[PDB]
């Protein structure tokens, strides 16, 4: 799965 | 608002006292009270209520791709009924935000940095609605619009480090993969924010620096996923 | 109970699904409902009823600890409002767990498996009062008298590597060293505790065998903690 | 702290 902002 | 009876000042430092002891559920109602107050959030306050939104919705996020799971493979009505409660709770929670967002937040966002933030955070609340939905069609447009206002906003008033925007530029990346089937989009926007932002941190301090390069890891990870 | 309408069966099921989904305020809720029921709790469902609650007051300790530390140091009224808030969840908690195991699941325990499972429960939940309490004095004497009946029937009715004896064992040598002041008791019953698994392992089956030796490693934890 | 069952 792609990353969000974290 | 349960929370009406409290002053600001105490729910802010309650707040803080919340995300100290991992109690993001308590964090984001004192931000929800604070928020209708009707006043300002700083851009500490602002992050407060993010970081609890997102603790919150995370989690909710993490049980409902467990239970979706099981019930694909699955494919009795209990995986399905209890999918639908936590979805159900999700959608709540994602509900709650944009509705302080639209009433009035974005609104009494009389500069460009709180308006961006709280653009960015409509983008995100709509996102995660959208992970959910089946209608699904109208969501993605409102994330869309939302994200596009705030990177127009964005390009325009902060320079191209600036945390605020990486992470937005980030989170509409993702969008664009995950969602609305356009990973070209989703290459070509984070390649382009990595670019900019490379170039420009040679104006920074020791500490911007750290700050901009952080967001940069993760639009790295993704373009190392994505080509 | 709010889950008075749902089918026993359809609780247990959906407390296994919100384990996997680390929806443990819900794990617990199920498992509430289920107990309700009336019925006897199969050692899986015993299990499954621990992990949930065990799972929301680790939480809620974690927090009070924080908060507790947070307080000490100031030493307004908003950190010590916060801890009692907090503080106050707690202890319902325990008394929601004290009132399963008090009407009825030990007098309904009809051997030794069981009602020591619940004898164990309800000493660790008195001693999670006591970690908050200040009064104190009749909630340690609570907690200790459980520990000692579960003890007293485990000793003669499981064999020494049981893990639901180890546990006990452990988890009373916790009480007497943090709660009663009593670190030689605690030192004795760990000892002892696991000297009687050692020499009991021959016995086992390599499954068993993994079982104790990782209640024994906790066991050895304290030990070399407390000497 | 000492270590309960976990
Ligand atoms: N109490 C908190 N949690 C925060 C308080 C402040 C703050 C404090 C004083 C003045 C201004 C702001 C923060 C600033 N924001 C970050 O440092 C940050 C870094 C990386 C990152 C995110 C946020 C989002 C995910 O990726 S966060
Ligand atoms: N104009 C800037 N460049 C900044 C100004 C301030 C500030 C404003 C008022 C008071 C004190 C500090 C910043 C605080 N830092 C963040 O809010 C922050 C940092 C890292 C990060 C995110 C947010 C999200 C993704 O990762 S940044
Ligand atoms: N469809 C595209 N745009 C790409 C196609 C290729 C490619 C072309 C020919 C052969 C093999 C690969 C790319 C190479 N990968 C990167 O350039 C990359 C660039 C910048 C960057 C990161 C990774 C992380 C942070 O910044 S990108
Ligand atoms: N769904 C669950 N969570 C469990 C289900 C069962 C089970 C399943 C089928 C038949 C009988 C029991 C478990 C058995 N118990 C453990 O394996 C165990 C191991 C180490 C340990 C603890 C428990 C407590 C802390 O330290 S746990
Ligand atoms: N008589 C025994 N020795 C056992 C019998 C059963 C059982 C009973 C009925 C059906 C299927 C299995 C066990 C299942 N295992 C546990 O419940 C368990 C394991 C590890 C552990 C804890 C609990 C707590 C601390 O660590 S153990
Ligand atoms: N007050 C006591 N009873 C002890 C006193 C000493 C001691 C005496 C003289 C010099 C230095 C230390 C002990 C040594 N430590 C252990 O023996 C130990 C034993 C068994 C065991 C674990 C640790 C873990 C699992 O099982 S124990
Ligand atoms: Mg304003
Ligand atoms: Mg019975």
């Amino acid at each position: 799965r792609s990353l969000s902002e974290r | 608002g349960a929370m009406g009876s409290m002053e600001r000042a105490s729910l802010i430092q309650k707040a803080k006292l919340a995300e100290q002891a991992e109690r993001y559920e308590d964090m984001a109602a004192f931000m929800k009270g604070a928020v209708e107050k009707g006043e300002e959030l700083s851009c500490e306050e602002r992050n407060l209520l993010s970081v609890a939104y997102k603790n919150v919705v995370g989690g909710q996020r993490a049980a409902w791709r467990v239970l979706s799971s099981i019930e694909q493979k699955s494919n009795g009505p209990e995986v399905r009924e209890y999918r639908e409660k936590v979805e159900t709770e999700l959608q709540g929670v994602c509900d709650t935000v944009l509705g302080l967002l639209d009433s009035h937040l974005i609104k009494e966002a009389g500069d460009a940095e709180s308006r961006v933030f709280y653009l960015k955070m409509k983008g995100d609340y709509y996102r995660y609605l959208a992970e959910v939905a089946t209608d699904k069609k109208r969501i993605i447009d409102s994330a869309r619009s939302a994200y596009q206002e705030a990177m127009d906003i964005s390009k325009k008033e902060m320079p191209p480090t600036n945390p605020i925007r990486l992470g937005l530029a980030l989170n509409f990346s993702v969008f664009h993969y995950e969602i609305a089937n356009s990973p070209e989009e989703a290459i070509s926007l984070a390649k382009t924010t990595f670019d900019e932002a490379m170039a420009d941190l040679h104006t920074l301090s020791e500490d911007s620096y750290k700050d901009s390069t952080l967001i940069m890891q993760l639009l790295r990870d993704n373009l190392t996923l994505w080509t």
